[PDB]
């Protein structure tokens, strides 16, 4: 009986209309209907004026109406899904491990789901002729859509190779449509229809819900259907299903329709009705302003038990009824609808009802909450996950905004969680704020201050000719108090440095004071006993740790010394970048960067460093003070991931002109509270008013609401010269190791609290 | 000889039932009662004629 | 300001207010009855035709749903064995 | 543990300007406004909801 029941089945291939890849981006079909898939990073919708979404729809329709051949079709697909791909990160620092365990504890009971939009625009010798005709036509369509989705972050999906074998990028998406999972589909030697389904589906005889019998577990799906529009096509009326608590797959279809046939449909409506509305409707349709088409939308909710999927279905019906599109759950045509999701299936659509094209682009404006990319990043997994006021989590550079609003808290948080990459860090901070954190991350932090010996000097530098070039440049830059440096001065300095750095002079003897024995009068002030003798004339002059810190707080008032300090520190860090993950960070950038010397070296070495995994994480307290100078301009325009912070005082000019921030978004930034933790991330064109928050909350463990507070890490990360001046005392008493002295530092914190 | 423990058996979907609006049965029965008495009197005249 | 949506949606091509394809199905069925049993049976047309007009006017696309169900979930043989209608993933086309 | 702040003010214009007064305006449940021959739209609407 096993074979008898086996051979008498209808395989899923009868219902899956696909076959060989013909082009690396286009999939054939048994009826020879070539299609391509368009992964889209839908642009944000929350942060825009109401009229501007109208304008977006206008532009989108204008681009569509050029290419909407009577032979086209569209299947949008917003596959809401939960994130299973975000690996837990190993760690070494105790403080970082505690912070990450607490943070991931703060996410108990949160929608961890990411929207994923899509679009599939569908279309022997004479068989070949049809082949190239269709391929060229669809390739032109793809180019036009790509050029029309410039602000939508679209990406055409195409074949990628893994392990000497061809893996299809679209087939994974269409298989997700069939299977309900993400099974990596290889390119084997059959028709895709034969081997593209690895999950045995099961549809109820009398019902709306089904069941997918897979290895990893059952998934019960309940379809739904729209059948009653209204006297409106308000833009993005189906946004409410973006904020869902239920993982689903929406669907659409727009079988573009001929102008004579569309005019006949509209003439039929006119005749049945019979004024001015259909006058203008018909006049537009003739004058080429929209293109009618056959449309059907089938929301299918996924769930684990049949009661729960029905509950989600009722929720989705309530949501659709809220926006005036009366839905009726599909009951008899559940299987037809479920086979109507795969692109290139018109014969299986339940209810195709013609509508205006403007209207279809209003049922799928490609809106989306900003979410970022969890995996696949150049470094690997995403660095952090941030709460968003919308609710959908963001899977996270120039921070700007008036301080004490969490700027140091924020930068400490990112630099504390970024250690899953094992990245080098070099932190130029201000007002000793980052000392506590950098010590907690187990790296050297040099607390530069006036009156105490500098601690590092170029006396023991390597003697190669390039290093001689640098040291000659430095002493030519250190010389400033004396006056203008002449050609003769240059020759003297060169000869002196060469002589000093010869093999005949012991490294231990090499100092600025010794250099004087070989311009003399002017350098005396930098030598022992001079005004600046404590800086570079030390008896003894970096590969030990990973996360370094340097304080340059007292140099904001110093015109002369900023160039030497930053020159030396940056040169030492330059040799560090040999491919290892390196993360420069800064704070109140412009004043350290307000130097005529190294703007050109900065831009050139920036282009160089960006290749071997280099990062600049800027910062700012007064963005008004920065945009004025020349140097800050290139750096504002050279930062991808803006992070704006709030300010009680704002100016239109700076935020719009300098920072490429729109008017609605600027008013949003102004509307922020004075000290409410809320910062507008702006990676690319997409925007999202996120907020990392450190408030009181409850934990679901052992039925115990274990009150967990982040203040034990706030008083560590937050910048406080007062707290730092006692942290330094407790480290001085016991400086064994940050993993060791952390409990006793917390103890003394509890002692002063 | 029994179904093997902890496996996927038949579907849990066959448990589904179509709900009845709890007025259809009673008034449908009474409607058929009256229509039937009409029809029987009608065939009474049919045979009588 | 919403983009107008006109109610020419699913105003199917209808004669007498009934779509072509189902009315042709009724014509074929009644013709079969007329040719089979008796010729007085083109009086079976107006009753079911009127009921079809009332069905279509209320819910314009009932017949497409009917045909989809009949073709797919009614044909599938092993509905009873599985407890639900299922299609085997592996392509067993009866070959070896 | 049963704490209350009962603030007050003579010139609400002079208060909303500073940073410190902002959190305290937003952290008071029971406003009690009084009259003034001179009033300004900005302060009363923007600051005091």
């Amino acid at each position: 009986e096993s074979r008898k029941l086996l051979a008498s089945e209808t395989p899923v291939g009868q219902f899956i209309p696909y076959s060989h890849h013909v082009t690396d981006t286009i999939i054939s079909t048994k009826n020879a209907e070539y299609l391509s898939v368009w992964k889209i990073d839908g642009r944000s919708h929350q942060s825009a004026s109401e009229a501007d979404v109208f304008q977006w729809i206008r532009e989108l329709n204008n681009t569509l109406r050029g290419i909407s051949s009577a032979n086209l079709s569209l299947w949008t697909h917003i596959v809401r899904r939960r994130v299973y791909e975000y690996p837990d990160a190993e760690f070494d620092n105790v403080f970082c491990r505690q912070l990450d365990e607490k943070y991931r504890e703060s996410f108990t009971g949160y929608n961890l789901m990411v929207n994923d939009l899509y679009l599939t625009v569908v279309y022997p010798d004479q068989k070949k002729h049809r082949q190239e005709s269709c391929i060229k036509a669809l390739e032109d369509i793809n180019r036009t859509l790509g050029q029309s989705f410039k602000r939508y972050g679209a990406e055409l999906l195409s074949v990628y190779e893994k392990g000497g074998h061809a893996f299809s990028a679209p087939l994974e998406f269409l298989a997700r449509l069939v299977n309900g999972e993400h099974i990596p589909m290889p390119i084997c030697r059959d028709r895709f229809s034969d081997y593209m389904a690895v999950n045995r589906p099961m549809f109820s005889k009398w019902g709306e819900v089904g069941e997918l019998r897979s290895l990893t577990g059952l998934r019960r799906f309940g379809m739904l259907e729209i059948r009653e529009y209204d006297d409106a096509t308000e833009p993005g009326q189906l946004n409410v299903l973006l904020e869902s608590d239920y993982e689903f797959v929406l669907t659409h279809s727009f079988s573009v329709l001929s102008r004579p046939a569309a005019k006949e449909y509209l003439q039929r409506h006119q005749k049945n009705l019979i004024i001015e509305e259909i006058d203008e409707a018909l006049n537009q349709l003739i004058s080429g302003h929209f293109v009618m088409g056959e449309h059907h939308c089938t929301l299918t909710v996924y769930g684990e038990t049949v009661q729960q999927v029905r509950d989600n279905l009722a929720h989705a019906s309530a949501a659709m009824l809220d926006v005036a599109v009366l839905p009726k759950p599909v009951d008899l045509a559940l299987e037809a609808g479920y086979w109507a999701q795969l692109p290139a299936n018109w014969q299986w659509r339940p209810r195709p009802a013609p509508i205006t094209s403007l209207n279809f682009l209003s049922f799928s404006p490609f809106h989306n909450f900003m979410s970022g990319k969890p995996t696949g990043n150049p470094w690997g997994p995403a660095v952090t996950i941030l709460k968003t006021v919308s609710g959908t989590p963001l899977y996270f550079t120039m921070l700007i905004g008036q301080s004490s609003s969490g700027k140091t808290v924020l930068l400490g948080f990112l630099l504390a969680q970024a250690q899953k990459f094992k990245p080098t860090i070099v932190a130029f901070d201000k007002d000793r704020g980052m000392e506590i954190s950098i010590r907690a991350m187990g790296g050297r932090y040099l607390p530069l201050k006036t009156g105490e010996p500098s601690g590092f000097n170029p006396f023991q530098l390597p003697p190669t000719h390039a290093n001689l070039i640098f040291l000659k440049q430095f002493v030519k830059k250190l010389a400033a108090a004396g006056g203008e440096v002449t050609h003769r001065d240059e020759e003297e300095i060169d000869q002196a440095i060469t002589a000093m750095m010869s093999d005949s002079i012991d490294k231990s003897l090499r100092r600025l004071s010794l250099l004087l024995q070989f311009v003399h009068a002017r350098l005396v002030k930098w030598c022992e006993g001079g005004d600046y003798g404590w800086l570079f004339d030390n008896p003894t002059d970096l590969s030990t740790h990973q996360i370094y810190g340097f304080d340059i707080t007292e140099f904001l008032d110093n015109p002369e010394a900023r160039t030497p300090v930053m020159m030396y520190l940056l040169y030492r860090t330059e040799s560090m970048i040999d491919g290892r993950r390196f993360m420069y960070v800064f704070d109140e950038f412009w004043k350290p960067l307000q130097d005529e010397y190294f703007e050109d070296l900065a831009k050139n070495k920036q282009k160089t460093i960006r290749k071997q995994n280099g990062i600049f994480v800027f910062a700012t307290q007064e963005p008004s003070d920065a945009l004025e100078s020349n140097i800050a301009k290139t750096l504002i325009q050279q930062c991808a991931t803006y992070i704006f912070l709030a300010n009680p005082k704002a100016d239109y000019e700076d935020y719009t002109q300098g920072f490429k921030l729109t008017d609605s978004e600027f008013e949003l930034v102004r509307g922020l509270g004075e000290f409410s933790r809320r910062f507008l991330i702006k990676q690319g064109d997409q925007s999202a008013l996120a907020e990392m928050n450190l408030g009181k909350f409850r934990t679901i463990v052992d039925g115990e609401t274990v009150e967990r507070d982040f203040d034990d890490e706030l008083l560590v990360l937050s910048g406080t010269p007062d707290n730092a001046e006692i942290a330094e005392s407790i480290i001085a008493e016991v400086g064994d190791d940050p993993a060791v002295w952390l409990p006793i530092f917390l103890d003394r914190v509890k002692a002063e609290r | 000889q029994e179904r093997i423990e902890g496996e996927y058996g038949a579907s849990e979907l066959a448990s589904e039932r179509r709900p009845h609006t709890p007025g259809a049965r009673t008034l449908l029965m009474v409607l058929l009662c009256v229509i039937a008495v009409v029809l029987v009197t009608l065939s009474y005249k049919a045979y009588k004629v | 300001e919403a983009f107008p949506l006109f109610k020419g949606a699913t105003r199917l091509p209808t004669i007498w207010g009934v779509p072509m394809i189902p009315l042709m199905a009724m014509v074929m069925g009644v013709a079969v009855i007329a040719l089979t049993v008796s010729i007085w049976w083109w009086a079976l047309v107006p009753p079911l035709w009127f009921i079809m007009a009332q069905i279509t006017k209320n819910d314009d696309k009932a017949f497409r749903i009917w045909w989809l169900w009949i073709d797919t979930k009614f044909r599938n043989r092993n509905k009873g064995f599985w407890g639900a209608s299922s299609y085997s993933p592996a392509n067993y086309r009866k070959r070896r």
